RNA sequence: UAGCUGGAGCCCAUUACGAGUUCUAUCAGGUAAAGCCAAUGAUUAGAGGCAUUGGGGACGCAACGUCCUCGACCUAUUCUCAAACUUUAAAUAGGUAGGAUGGCGCGGCUGCUUCGGUGAGCCGUGCCAUGGAAUCGGGUGCUCCAAGUGGGCCAUUUUUG
RNA sequence: UCAACGAGAACAGAAAUCUCGUGUGGAACAAAAGGGUAAAAGCUCGUUUGAUUCUGAUUUCCAGUACGAAUACGAACCGUG
RNA sequence: GGAUGCGAUCAUACCAGCACUAAGGCAUCGGAUCCCGUCAGAACUCCGAAGUUAAGCGUGCUUGGGCGAGAGUAGUACAAGGAUGGGUGACCUCUUGGGAAGUCCUCGUGUUGCAUUCCC
RNA sequence: AUCAGAGUGGCGCAGCGGAAGCGUGGUGGGCCCAUAACCCACAGGUCCCAGGAUCGAAACCUGGCUCUGAUACCA
């Protein structure tokens, strides 16, 4: 239906940076996604003690903080204009979202001003059509009917006719 | 020779020999252990009747 | 190195199959339940034909592969590997023990084998044939009635080699297309199910 | 999608909890009564509040199915003059004194126990003092979270002053000073008396005068400046104490048609192809 | 003690019925005992404070004290020689009442009004249940009678 | 030491109170069976599909492709099973009730309980209650003192090594 | 809300971190095995010491003794909400 | 014929795929000054009505899964009691009674309490 | 027949969960005319086979295998 409430959105992108290391190096991690995100990112312990990744258990192995709202819109298409405005027509997940890695400074602000190396990032997207609330909320939740799910379809219709 | 013995076997015919003694149904039936929060109210009221 | 197996044939003792409790259980001697073409689907072989063990004891792993070993050589031989499909009914999943100075101070004993407790004309070996080559069969089953302890009859089945159909209900709904051969076995359709499911022609009230 | 041993092996919960409307846990814990009292319901002040209204209801639990002895809802204060903004703290407040002065008058203890005929910050505890006892209710949040400055515990406040005892602490009413563990009077004062909507009014209506259109309009065509929230709470107040009182959808088809599509079809199927 | 703990071989004693398990229906809260009501015990599995020993599960007794959470019930336990009014305290969450005596208080206030009645009128009357008697004689109008014989034997 | 037994009795009694019993009513079970075309486990043999690549031949100038292959896997099946598996679930036995130790009305107490004569219980008083299924019968009903015994064996059924 | 599965995201692969979907418990609950638990009895977080005092009562073993353990009230003092 | 709130019974109520809905209500929804909350006004909390029934909620459909009932399985399996009954034995029979369960076939897919409120 | 003990580099053996070594042996240089010897470097292992718990196993428990050492007496 072309119904006015039935228009994807962003909900969130997440901003996630695999170190699987700690100290200075994922305190850096950390607060370059600082000087992206505007707020306070969140460390993300490890778990398995794998050892042929060289991770211990319960370590913080990663940094990510959630961008959403205008500031999300903003840091969204520097992260595609990194990619030239084009994926690889696989990157879309089949529930409502879709995902890409890239290289720091390609991005926007002056490197080392806080004297931090490049770090790549995996920027992951999810899309969603007005109403997850029903699926969200604490009283009276319940599955949102397909009809308004957001699928890959959806996804590149709203990646290729608009936004770019 | 083996020392330890147990059987229920002859343990029902002397059990019912001499009855299957159920204790006398009483009026009045006794109110040990029961709540004494009520006991106490009980026991006052008891105390005034007239 | 075995015991005489007189001395298991009675159901005395309640199953103790292998399992988190029963380790150290040897490998039985039967290992194959299927000789024969096993592939040939309902309608190659439509005689079916039964040795039926008529008393409770404990055909061992090693009688009745006996049995079916002595069935095959025979039928092999006779009808040749083109024309019939052997199938023990039967699976060894009781365990025997054994008790072997010391009295009976802790007498429950180590797993010796492994045998198969039968029932009052519970079915032990069937196999299926063309109708013209029924006798081979037969005459095989009984050969092979010389390897079980018990008393056994041979009965000529009224189904459809090992399908639970009567043979003229059986070939009446191959008449009628109401009927699919899933191979060794057959389905039938029925009032039930989603519409779309069906194949155009097999669609039933 | 699921297998059939899933299926048949699955224990549906609750209905009002498939439905995610109850919290069971919470309400064997409210409706147990002590087994030597032998009928005596413990009455719950059960506050909801969706998005335009706010439920407020006296009830009590019965193998049949809990009883309503009194209910109050917000979209009944426009017979009493608040006709806007109806699902703000004060509007719950509101909705409280009108539940607490219904069940009064009902129970016919009303003018015994009056409480603070004007509304007060301070919290307030009720004098059982002589003879009669006041009503006791229990409050049922139901599954919200109970923050300090909800409006559950604006409603709280509403029927603490219409007069009922209810079970409460201080330490979640609007203006709890989670620092100093104290409310302030003045700050819970404001928030019964709307005056936490009236600042804003003030803060969009001074630099901010096209969002505040959009955002108030209902303020706005009904003429309430930010200035006439007391007084306006004042009357509702005072008018509250002073009156507390066809086909359209399908059928189930029955067998004989059911059958008469199911033939229809089969005979579409089969015949086709 | 001596070899057995409370809950010995209760595997299948104390658990719940197939599908019947999670949260429990407040029917059995809401329902209120007085002092002399018969009760049946039936453990539950989930609610572990204030379980019975494993015997008392099964049985019928008549409550002797009624406190917060908790039934006094009494039932008779046969051990020896004798028989013992053991005196029990269950949650209700492990106690029903009892059917035994609903047809029994019915069938009090029925003989009641019957005997009133009897009083009013002619004053004989016999309010007793007899056991199923013999039945008295009647006539059955001939129908098609179907005629059945034994069956030959069919080794199949 | 409890049990089983004797002796001394005493208490009452055919009104009642009971019963190694049945009937009516109502509870509780997880054994026999049964089940795997239900979960856990064990397990025989095929049919049809399918992989975002479990691995190979051939084309793969090329892949965001396949024809065979052992086969994972999925689907509907299928032969056989379980004391320490179970949805279901017997028979036999088990518990309780079948009135005079009941019910109702009236007015009194409560230091309990309720928002409250609201309950819960009791107390005094007055009324009713054809004996409230069948069958049978005097009772350990109450108490005391105490003997011996505390090595068992046989049988039918269930049953462990 | 768990285990697991499905689709996904730089280095990243069978396995590191993140997101969504399904998820009757296929996880976890110190340990043995059984039972039980899903807006919890599990995971994280806040606050705490009812792991307190006085003596009785009951159940389990039982001779209907003790001990151990548990359960239900009572009279105090408190924790949390 | 509805809806909301609190519910009772907790699958005939669930599960999967779908089509549809008048007013009202629920809901979606706008915003983040305030109380409040988080990495994140997504959640929660507060404030509010511009729109939308798209979702949820509700109704209905499917030779649907599941579930409930019924016939049937079957007087079969089993099992209390009896036999100087049969049998070498395993087992079985008769006599006096009790009597199951899967597969298969047919039907069904909620009932309802209290307070308020919407219809045409 | 029971009960212990031990299975680790090619051989004999050290090892206390973060986790592998000792001598010697082997491989490549160096000294010598050449081989030792000596000097300097290099590479090691299915921690007996199969499971589980455990942040973390070769160690911890258990099942299976092979060797060795004991105890098998009164008649
Ligand atoms: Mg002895
Ligand atoms: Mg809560
Ligand atoms: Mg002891
Ligand atoms: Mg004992
Ligand atoms: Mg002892
Ligand atoms: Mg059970
Ligand atoms: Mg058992
Ligand atoms: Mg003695
Ligand atoms: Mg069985
Ligand atoms: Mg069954
Ligand atoms: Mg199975
Ligand atoms: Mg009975
Ligand atoms: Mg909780
Ligand atoms: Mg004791
Ligand atoms: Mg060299
Ligand atoms: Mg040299």
């Amino acid at each position: 239906q072309l119904n006015p409430m039935r228009e994807i959105k962003v909900q969130k992108l997440v901003l996630n940076i695999s170190v699987g290391e700690s100290g200075d190096r994922l305190t850096r991690a950390a607060k370059v996604l600082e000087q992206l995100s505007g707020q306070s990112p969140v460390f993300s312990k490890a778990r398995y003690t794998v050892r042929s990744f060289g991770i211990r258990r319960n370590e913080k192995i990663a940094c990510y903080v959630t961008i959403r709202g205008e500031k999300a819109m903003q840091l969204l298409e520097s992260g595609l204009k990194v990619k030239e405005y084009e994926l690889l027509r696989r990157n879309f997940s089949d529930t409502g979202c879709f995902g890409f890695g890239i290289q720091e400074h390609i991005d926007l602000g002056m490197k080392y001003d806080p004297s931090t190396g490049i770090y790549g990032m995996d920027f992951f997207v999810v899309l969603e059509r007005a109403g997850y609330r029903v699926s969200r909320r604490r009283r009276c939740k319940a599955r949102v009917g397909i009809h308004q799910r957001v699928t890959k379809e959806d996804a590149m219709k709203w990646f290729q006719v608009k936004y770019e | 020779a083996k020392s330890k013995n147990h059987t229920a076997h002859n343990q029902s015919y002397k059990a019912h020999r001499n009855g299957i003694k159920k204790p006398k149904r009483q009026r009045q039936a006794s109110t040990k252990g029961m709540d004494p929060k009520f006991l106490r109210n009980l026991r006052y009221s008891r105390k005034h009747n007239v | 190195g075995r015991r005489p197996a007189r001395c298991y044939r009675q159901i005395k003792n309640k199953p103790y199959p292998k399992s988190r409790y029963c380790r150290g259980v040897p490998d039985p001697k039967i290992r194959i339940y299927d000789v024969g073409m096993k592939k040939k689907g309902v309608d190659e072989f439509p005689s079916c034909v039964h040795l039926v063990s008529w008393e409770k004891e404990n055909v061992s792993s090693e009688a009745l592969e006996a049995a079916r070993i002595a069935c095959n050589k025979y039928m092999t031989k006779n009808a040749g590997k083109d024309a019939f499909h052997l199938r023990v009914r039967v699976h060894p999943y009781h365990v025997l023990r054994i008790n072997k100075q010391t009295g009976m101070r802790g007498a429950f004993g180590k797993p010796l084998g492994t045998c198969a407790r039968v029932d009052i004309g519970q079915v032990l070996l069937s196999v299926r044939c063309k109708e013209s080559n029924a006798v081979h069969a037969d005459e095989a089953l009984r050969r092979a009635k010389f390897k079980f302890p018990g008393r056994q009859k041979i009965i000529r089945s009224r189904k459809w080699g090992f399908t639970k159909f009567n043979r003229a209900d059986y070939i009446k709904y191959k008449s009628e297309g109401r009927i699919v051969p899933d191979g060794v076995n057959a389905k039938l359709l029925g009032v039930h199910g989603p519409i779309a499911k069906r194949a155009p022609g097999q669609a039933i009230l | 999608q699921k297998t059939r041993a899933y299926s048949k092996r699955f224990q549906v919960k609750f209905k009002r909890r498939r439905q995610g409307k109850t919290d069971y846990r919470a309400r064997l814990r409210l409706t147990n009564q002590d087994k030597n009292k032998y009928n005596t319901p413990k009455y719950r002040f059960v506050v909801r509040f969706t998005n335009k209204d706010v439920t407020a209801q006296i009830v009590y639990a019965t193998i049949a199915g809990d009883i309503v002895m009194a209910a109050a809802y917000s979209h009944e204060l426009p017979r009493y003059g608040l006709e806007v903004g109806l699902t703000n703290y004060a509007a719950a407040y509101c909705t409280g004194l009108l539940l607490a002065r219904r069940v009064l008058k009902c129970r016919d203890l009303d003018q015994e126990y009056e409480g603070n005929v004007e509304a007060t910050g301070e919290d307030f505890s009720v004098e059982p003092a002589d003879e009669r006892r006041p009503f006791r209710a229990l409050l049922d949040v139901g599954l919200i979270r109970t923050t300090t400055g909800n409006r559950v515990f604006g409603a709280l406040k509403g029927a603490l002053d219409g007069g009922l005892d209810i079970p409460h602490s201080d330490k979640r009413f609007a203006g709890f000073k989670k620092d100093e563990k104290q409310l302030d009077a003045e700050i819970h004062r404001k928030y019964i008396y709307g005056g936490h909507v009236a600042d804003y009014m003030k803060s969009l209506a001074d630099e901010e005068p096209e969002k505040y259109q959009s955002h108030f309009s209902e303020y706005i065509k009904k003429g309430i400046e930010a200035d006439n929230m007391e007084a306006l709470y004042k009357k509702v107040h005072a008018a509250i104490r002073a009156d507390p009182t066809k086909r359209y959808n399908p059928k189930k088809l029955t067998y004989e048609q059911r059958k008469a599509s199911l033939v229809e079809r089969l005979n579409a199927l089969n015949s086709s192809a | 003690p001596a070899g057995h703990g409370l809950r010995s071989r209760t595997r299948d004693l104390f658990a719940r019925p197939f599908r019947k398990k999670g949260y429990i229906p407040l029917t059995t809260y809401l329902r209120t005992y007085k002092v002399g009501e018969h009760v049946d015990v039936k453990v539950n599995g989930a609610v572990h404070k204030g379980m019975p020993h494993k015997f008392y599960h099964g049985r019928t007794g008549r409550v002797w004290n009624v406190t917060k959470r908790a039934i006094g019930v009494e039932i008779n336990k046969q051990v020896g020689n004798r028989i013992i009014k053991k005196r029990i305290h269950v949650r209700v969450e492990h106690v029903q009442p009892s059917r035994c005596n609903e047809e029994f208080l019915q069938r009090k206030l029925n003989n009641d009004k019957l005997k009133a009645e009897a009083k009013v009128r002619g004053e004989v009357i016999s309010t007793k249940r007899q056991p199923a008697g013999p039945k008295p004689g009647f006539m059955v109008e001939g129908t098609t009678i179907e005629t059945v014989t034994p069956i030959p034997y069919d080794v199949v």
